[PDB]
């Protein structure tokens, strides 16, 4: 199927600084990927992004009722729907679950890299430290970085390269806004 | 409790 | 720059296909099954603590379809360029024997939003067990989206997620099997 295809996208954006404190309403309309047309709570008017859309902006910004409905919009629409949502979004906490398991840069004889796989988290910023004998391990280390699940949580692992020794210990550490004090899974050889 | 839509704006013909 | 929402609708044409959705932060709230005008909640709980008339997203489809319409001819009838996807294929945990687990497809970065996706075991495809969201918006306006397969890890099966998108030569298959 090779029939041309044409897409047109709408975002309707709520900004929030501080809770409802500060709100900043876009309204975005794009041409496939082109925004071209836009309003700004900042601004109180439509402006063109493009040419393509600046007969939009001079029909829109003639009509005093329409720009009256958006302008009120960061009231009616972005303040109240964050009402709606806070405690189950914006106040959402899981916590992760840690495993540390081995494993094999390249087919070895030897394990020589240390799995911390962090799970289940949201929401997404996370801190990953690894220790060895509680001195921080900074080199060698290498992450798949920041993974959605696309279920509302996140998951990552971080990875230290290393030839584990008999009487080494260590220490895969994880900081995260649903935990109080840092989480520690240790590792021996 | 009720989430709000906003209206899309209509172009004009 | 604490938290974004987004009313994230789109229409295709000539295939005729809407979406509307909420988005936080990045992850769907709900979106509304056009066809049956109801409101899918991506997590059950959420519905137990918000509702959405669904029926009012078919409003801004009718609107957007419209302003298509005009688009199209203002553009001067200038269609979409397809952007292929990139495809990434995990599990939700550590992988151990016999212990179930879901194998997630990450579908990122493509557009326009129309793809076919299979999971295949051992190369046939499966259809027990998964499912998909809908397409997720980006900040780039291009489109990502998941598809799951719940499995139990064994040392006798491979997997491969089969994605088909009018900007890929061939298909994409992207491989699993245990270490
Ligand atoms: C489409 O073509 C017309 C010429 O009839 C031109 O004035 C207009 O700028 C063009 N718009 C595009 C290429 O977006
Ligand atoms: C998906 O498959 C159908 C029929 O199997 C085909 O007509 C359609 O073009 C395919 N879509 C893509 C994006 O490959």
């Amino acid at each position: 199927d090779t029939r041309p295809r044409f897409l047109e996208q709408v975002k309707h954006e709520c900004h929030f600084f501080n809770g409802t404190e500060r709100v900043r309403f876009l309204d975005r309309y794009f041409y496939h990927q082109e925004e071209y047309v836009r309003f700004d709570s900042d601004v109180g008017e439509y402006r063109a992004v493009t040419e393509l859309g600046r007969p939009d902006a001079e029909y829109w910004n003639s009509q005093k009722d329409l720009l009256e409905q958006r302008r009120a919009a960061v009231d009616t629409y972005c303040r109240h729907n964050y009402g709606v949502v806070e405690s189950f979004t914006v106040q959402r906490r899981v916590y992760p679950e840690v495993t540390v398991y081995p494993a094999k840069t390249q087919p070895l004889q030897h394990h020589n890299l240390l799995v911390c796989s962090v799970n289940g988290f949201y929401p997404g910023s996370i801190e990953v430290r690894w220790f060895r004998n509680g001195q921080e391990e900074k080199t060698g280390v290498v992450s798949t970085g920041l993974i959605q699940n696309g279920d509302w949580t996140f998951q990552t692992l971080v990875m230290l390269e290393t030839v584990p020794r008999s009487g080494e210990v260590y220490t895969c550490q994880v900081e995260h806004p649903s935990l109080t004090s840092p989480l520690t899974v240790e590792w021996r050889a | 409790d009720i989430f709000e839509r906003i209206a899309s704006e209509a172009s004009r013909l | 720059e604490e938290h974004v929402i987004i009313q994230a609708e789109f229409y295709l044409n000539p295939d005729q296909s809407g979406e509307f959705m909420f988005d936080f932060d990045g992850d769907e709230i709900f979106h509304v099954d056009m066809a049956k005008k109801e409101t899918v909640w991506r997590l059950e709980e959420f519905g137990r603590f918000a509702s959405f008339e669904a029926q009012g997203a078919l409003a801004n489809i009718a609107v957007d379809k419209a302003n298509l319409e005009i688009m199209t001819k203002r553009s001067n009838y200038t269609p979409i360029t397809n952007v292929p996807p990139e495809v990434t294929v995990l599990t939700n945990s550590p992988v151990e024997l016999r212990e179930p687990n879901v194998l997630i497809c990450f579908i990122d970065k493509f557009t326009p939003p129309v793809v076919n996706v299979t999971w295949l075991r051992n190369g046939k495809p499966v259809t027990t067990g998964v499912s998909e969201t809908v397409f997720l918006p980006r900040e780039d306006h291009l489109f990502r989206k998941f598809h799951y397969l719940p499995f139990l890890p064994s040392t006798e099966d491979v997997y491969d997620c089969r994605v088909e998108h009018w900007g890929l030569d061939e298909p994409l298959l992207k491989h699993w099997e245990f270490d």
